[PDB]
């Protein structure tokens, strides 16, 4: 499974 | 900072207005919400980025635009009463990450009617001689009534000096009559002296309201005076 | 959805207050706390991320349970100056992003300890007229509740905290007033919210 | 042996300021097992492998979920990066991420990735600790400022230590006749004239997992890259891997050459020579 | 930015046995960017029922993908992979041997 949290750079 | 501004407002229902917001943070997201008795802060829109525009929770009557990074205006093309509220611009370096700076508030009252608003009438009630018998000291208390919307700063002043210490403020008006969507509000506070220093009749103690009401621009019809942006004060002097 | 209450609390100067928040994603990862006082714009004051359970910052800490989902912002030997509103949020995917969602806030009060307390009820007489007055009811105990009133015309105002401090003095005090010209002031501080040794002359 | 968790994720757009498209994949090993195509007509993570296919729902319903949101942070990245290159709007460009984690023989955490690209070069990488990063270029600090400031990497060492391995043992459990087996490689070689008096000699290996392997050539037992012909190690199709070797040498001469087959199927390594 | 011009390999998944029904692969690897073409040939002409991989790439960042048909090896029928790219003046042409 993947991550569950996310982030522009 | 974030710079948001108007600081107040107040609209008719349906004139379009835009509220501004401006960053020089070298921040790519910014947000604007919502704050409203019980309900926190939602979210109305958010941008990522420059040209990147997205809703939040409570989109609805609302538009924004994000031409450029500094600059993040709420437009509220045709406004209603439920949107009168308190608005925050915010922004952050990384959204959903890191601290997100708030803007000043905007607060916003959409009215029915112009003739719907009112300034304050404030008045000075003196101390009991009950309480400086008693006591040795001696309260003051200012009331200011009748006012609508409910954007209103008050001030005590002694002697021409703005004083704290002694000093409560109500943190929140009344409704005069909370069954109607229009009413005026009411608001109390308390300076308290020494009975020997309100003993003094050269001593002045002076109440002060800031009113935000209409603007320069805005028509006004009504035979009473057309209630501005003002300053309304009561003012008691000592007595031996 | 995040969950914050009790709306409101009152903690006694140099208790401490709890605020607890839920949370309903259990991949929430970021737990920030603000703060707003009256009139001011809420400011982050401390926060936690999900690799730790505690984290402090002197008087204050936050708490949390990831299993659970729950926690917590405690303050310390609370001061006058954290009377505020407190809002917490949990960050956690929403819509395609990264967001954080703000529970519905808690107003926090910091009451005083009335070291002498000496309840009265004064009337005071408006610097301008003859017919109007204000009543106030002052002096009293932080444990003193003041109600509301249920009449039309009465008007009763919330407690308020004011501090003398070239005295090291405070008091608290509610104010009320009415139109109707057979009011008293025992129709809106009556014997039910006054305590029996209340000074209460004229 | 040791195994691996690995995503894949490109994001590609288009001139125009068109909408991007965006894939993404997962391994086990070398084993894919889902996948999402914005292209495609699902808009959902999807199963390609038949050990998966019996989670449920919940899985399914959040691995959706949660690439969307991968997909569409990478379409604002796309942006940022015009920006951060001063780039005009003019062409297509690259996104690439990968993350996973290694574990042993044991199935203990290894070793975690988390990196990027831009257009085919390095952007910014998580190196080994897990706890810093690295990134070349000027454009890629601002990035990386970032991402330090808000303790990005202290969230992707939980997952890539923890919550990763888990998974990846998970489907090592659930997937074991597949991912667990070693199918040793199938050898021959084959002769051809080339010329007037030389010959080709290819050495292959076909049907096997994993995917690693070492084919090598010898004349008279020393070992030859010279006039060595190596292809890259091929997917056949159906879950195994296909290589070979080929070396050119003067007709009679063939039997000074061997080839020598290393795999982890393989007992004992395998030499072979033309007879 | 950055080209790179795909590797091909043209093969198939079994064995080729005059005859006997196999899978004929175009596996392109090592390039850059992604946008590609790949077709897979009959006796000169594009066979219509073609698959492909997901998009994925090695460790370098370069990318691969297998193109993959249904076909029969005879001893007459030629096949081959033909790939256009942003690197290539025209597309390659890589003729299947059936001992490559």
């Amino acid at each position: 499974g993947i991550l569950g949290f996310v982030f522009t750079l | 900072q974030v710079t948001q501004n108007p600081r107040y407002l107040i609209t008719v229902t349906g004139k379009k207005l835009t509220v501004t917001c401006s960053q020089n943070m070298n921040h790519e997201y910014m947000s604007w919400y919502r704050q409203d008795p019980g309900l926190g802060l939602r979210q109305i829109y958010y941008s990522m980025n420059v040209e990147v525009t997205d809703k939040g929770d409570v989109p609805e009557g609302y538009k924004v635009s994000r031409k450029e990074k500094r600059n993040f205006p709420l437009i509220l093309e045709s406004p209603s009463p439920n949107q009168t509220s308190l608005y925050f611009c915010a922004s952050s370096l990384l959204g959903g990450w890191s601290e997100a700076f708030f803007g000043q508030g905007t607060r916003l009252t959409v009215t029915e009617d112009l003739k719907n608003v009112f300034p304050p009438e404030v008045a000075v009630f003196e101390p009991s001689e009950a309480e400086i018998s008693h006591t040795q000291k001696a309260t003051l208390v200012c009331l200011a009534t009748g006012f609508y919307p409910d954007h209103v700063e008050l001030s005590w002043w002694v002697n021409g000096k703005e004083v704290h210490s002694g000093v409560c403020t109500d943190p929140q008006p009344l409704k005069e009559q909370p069954a109607l969507n229009d009413s005026r509000y009411a608001l109390s506070s308390r300076l308290r002296v020494s009975a020997t220093f309100w003993q003094n009749p050269r001593n002045h103690f002076r109440c002060q309201v800031q009113f935000y009401g209409l603007s320069e621009n805005d028509e006004w019809t009504q035979d009473r005076a057309k209630p501005v942006t003002q300053i309304v004060s009561a003012e008691a002097w000592g007595r031996a | 959805n995040v969950e914050q209450h009790p709306s409101t609390l009152s903690v006694q100067e140099g208790d401490s207050a709890v605020i607890k928040c839920t949370y309903s994603d259990s991949a929430s990862n970021y737990f920030p706390w603000y703060k707003q006082e009256l009139g001011k714009r809420p400011q982050l004051i401390i926060d936690i991320r999900s690799n730790v359970g505690e984290k402090k910052d002197q008087r204050i800490a936050v708490t949390l349970n990831k299993t659970a989902k729950h926690f917590s912002l405690h303050i310390t030997e609370t001061q006058p100056e954290d009377s505020a509103v407190y809002f917490c949020a949990a960050s956690f995917i929403i819509q395609g992003a990264q967001k954080l969602v703000f529970g519905q806030g808690t107003r926090l009060t910091i009451n005083p300890n009335i070291q002498n307390p000496d309840p009265a009820v004064y009337q005071l007489r408006d610097s301008k007229s003859s017919d109007k007055s204000v009543c106030l009811f002052t002096d009293f105990d932080s444990q003193t509740n003041v109600s509301q009133s249920k009449d039309s015309d009465v008007y009763i105002t919330d407690k308020c905290v004011l501090d003398m401090r070239s005295m090291d003095f405070k008091s608290n005090s509610a104010v009320a007033w009415s139109n109707k010209s057979d009011f008293a002031c025992a129709n809106a501080f009556n014997n039910s919210i006054i305590p029996e040794d209340t000074f209460f002359p004229s | 042996g040791s195994h691996s968790m690995r995503y894949f994720f490109t994001s590609v757009s288009r001139p125009g300021r068109g909408e991007p498209r965006f894939i993404a994949v997962g391994y086990v090993d070398d084993t894919q097992f889902v996948r999402f195509d914005s292209d495609a007509a699902s808009q959902r993570m999807e199963p390609r492998a038949p050990w998966i296919e019996q989670e449920g729902p919940e899985y399914w319903d959040g691995e959706t979920r949660k690439v969307k949101a991968h997909s569409q942070t990478h379409r604002v990245d796309l942006g940022t990066l015009r920006g951060y290159y001063n780039q005009s709007e003019a062409g297509s460009h690259t996104v690439q991420r990968m993350y996973g984690c290694d574990v042993g023989s044991d199935w203990r955490f290894l070793r975690g990735y988390h990196q990027y690209a831009y257009d085919g070069k390095d952007y910014i990488a998580l190196k080994e600790d897990l706890r810093s990063w690295t990134a070349a270029d000027m454009a890629a600090q601002t990035t990386k400022h970032k991402w330090e400031a808000a303790h990005v990497a202290e969230q992707l060492r939980a997952y890539l230590e923890g919550t990763c391995v888990e998974w990846l043992r998970r489907y090592l459990e659930n997937g074991k006749e597949t991912l667990q087996r070693t199918d040793a490689p199938k050898t021959h070689m084959t002769h051809h004239a080339v010329s007037d008096h030389e010959a080709t000699l290819r050495c292959w290996a076909l049907s096997f997992y994993p995917a690693e392997i070492t084919l090598t050539w010898q004349r008279d037992g020393e070992d030859q890259t010279q006039d060595t012909e190596l292809v890259e190690t091929r997917p056949a199709g159906d879950g195994t891997f296909q290589k070979w070797a080929a070396v050119v040498v003067p007709s009679g001469q063939e039997q000074r050459y061997t080839c020598h087959v290393q795999h982890e199927g393989l007992p004992k390594p395998l030499t072979l020579r033309w007879e | 930015a950055i080209q790179r011009t795909p590797k091909i390999q043209v093969y198939s998944r079994h064995p080729a046995e005059n005859g006997k029904s196999n899978f004929l692969n175009c596996y392109v690897s090592g390039f850059h960017p992604s946008d590609i073409e790949v077709d897979l040939l009959k006796n000169g002409e594009r066979i219509e029922k073609v698959e492909h991989s997901d998009l994925s790439f090695s460790k370098d960042w370069s990318f691969y993908l297998l193109y993959y048909t249904e076909f029969t090896p005879t001893e007459k029928d030629e096949y081959a992979c033909r790939v256009n790219h942003v690197t290539l003046s025209q597309p390659k042409i890589v003729k299947w041997d059936r001992d490559m």
